[PDB]
């Protein structure tokens, strides 16, 4: 965890903690979702978020919960560092079959089935290994941009 | 037999667009395939005519005729041997590697024997043939037998 | 390439530099038997294909299921709305925004 | 309703509510129309807009009225998503007869008569199913662009 990433989680903690007391309760979760447009947010969704913690969601409990789910989270500059080492001549997005072979043949984390799941929402270019960069974006901030 | 599979009757309610519990004779070929049976279209045609049933005029159905026609087609599933499917395509292209050139399999599947539309041929090659123009039929016939 | 198709005896003939060679009436007889034997072999291999062919159509039909609806309803809106004061207003106005 | 679409309706609500009290009355409707160039806006048009609500037009009454008229409203990115699946090779606008056959033969909402109305103000290309994209524009924002 770099310090600017921890400051981003402190700003997200303050936007969900609308009572500003330092502990995100279930009312803060529901009023942050209602301010984003969720008028139908069920109480069972709020209870499932609170069921991931052993205590109240203060800043260090929110940081330890996000730490334990993001144990391989990598910032965009280090993902582009590794992709610039995979394309060491610069500019070009690397081939689809080169990333499939190098993921498998180096590591068990790069096994195929997982490579079909990589192509599956990370579209073609991303999946193929030709573009580059959009995948670093969606690994640090999810969903389609 | 029931093993009474009552899900065949529940799938007949998903293919009948009118909700009256009848399925036209033109849908019976594709619904036998969707219940896990692959009778050839000439076989589906013969049986029909064999029973003085005309698929040329309006048709309705009842579950009481569709059930025994699915049970008469279910004995013919012993014809689905994958050794002969992969050996057919292995005699269709030279060298010791299972690759059909793209347009060879597309024109053979549309024009040889039971005509498959070129729309269905493109939907069966989509994903298994890459931009080299070579269809690996070891994985292609594996994925065709996955459904 | 042509002879590729047909439930014909791929024996009974033979090619060469200027022409094909073909049997009648024995080799002719052979082929015939052969011909029937592929309808079998073939007819059966056709079916699965046919079968299978439509089996992929269902996977598509189904996928499509909603994307249509989305499209379906979505249009209808507009047809109704586009004539509504408030909506035209929003329209001329939608730009001044940021 | 995505949250940026709800923020667009909040900005349109503030431009029509020129008294800034949170309720669009008939004077706000008339003064917004006069500021757009409508010097002849009749009082019966303002009364027909207010007759679509059961109460005063506050922000949630304006959102529920627009929700109930736009129950199939689709943003431009999801309409272009569906048209990229109809043209899966990219770039090309799809044929006129292909969209007429696929609208009818899949759904009852794609019946012909409705297809003649689709061609009728959505011009040729749009109607035909060849161009693409201008129809996504006019479905999210009406009238000729």
């Amino acid at each position: 965890f770099d310090e600017t990433e921890i400051e981003d989680f402190k700003e997200a903690f303050t936007v969900i903690d609308q009572n500003a007391d330092g502990i995100i309760d279930k009312d803060d979760l529901r009023e942050t979702f209602a301010a984003m447009g969720r008028l139908n947010v069920k109480n069972e969704e709020l209870d499932a978020m609170i069921k991931e913690a052993s205590g109240p969601i203060n800043f260090t409990v929110f940081l330890t919960m996000f730490g334990e789910k993001l144990k391989g989270a990598d910032p965009e500059d280090v993902i582009m560092g590794a992709f610039k080492v995979l394309d060491p001549d610069g500019k070009g997005s690397i081939k689809k079959s080169f990333l499939e072979e190098l993921l498998t043949t180096g590591g068990g984390r790069f096994t195929p089935e997982e490579i079909k799941n990589m192509w599956a929402a990370f579209p073609p270019d991303v999946a193929g290994n030709v573009d580059y960069k959009n995948i670093c974006y969606v690994i640090t901030h999810g969903e389609d941009a | 037999s029931k093993a009474a599979a009552d899900d065949f009757k529940e799938a007949f309610l998903l293919f009948d667009r009118t909700g009256d519990a009848k399925i036209t004779a033109s849908q019976v070929g594709d619904i036998a395939r969707a219940l896990g049976q692959n009778p050839t279209n000439a076989e589906i045609n013969k049986i029909l005519g064999n029973p003085s049933k005309e698929e040329m005029n309006a048709a309705a159905i009842t579950f009481e005729e569709f059930l025994p026609m699915l049970q008469a087609a279910a004995n013919n599933k012993d014809q689905g041997t994958f050794e002969d499917f992969v050996e057919g395509l292995r005699v269709f292209d030279k060298e010791g590697n299972g690759t059909v050139m793209g347009a060879e399999l597309r024109h053979v599947l549309a024009t040889l024997g039971e005509k498959m539309t070129e729309e269905e041929v493109e939907e069966l090659m989509k994903g298994q043939e890459d931009s080299n123009g070579c269809i690996n039929y070891e994985a292609f016939v594996k994925h065709i037998m996955s459904v | 390439k042509l002879l590729g198709g047909g439930d014909v005896d791929h024996t009974q003939y033979a090619f060469g530099h200027t022409k094909v060679f073909f049997k009648a009436g024995l080799l002719g007889l052979l082929e015939e038997m052969r011909d029937d034997k592929l309808a079998e072999i073939i007819t059966a291999t056709q079916a699965r294909c046919r079968g299978f062919l439509m089996r992929v159509e269902y996977r598509a039909m189904v996928e499509r299921r909603e994307s249509i609806f989305c499209i379906q309803y979505n249009v209808r809106s507009f047809m109704n709305v586009k004539h509504w004061p408030w909506m035209k207003l929003f329209f001329k106005i939608k730009p001044l925004l940021k």
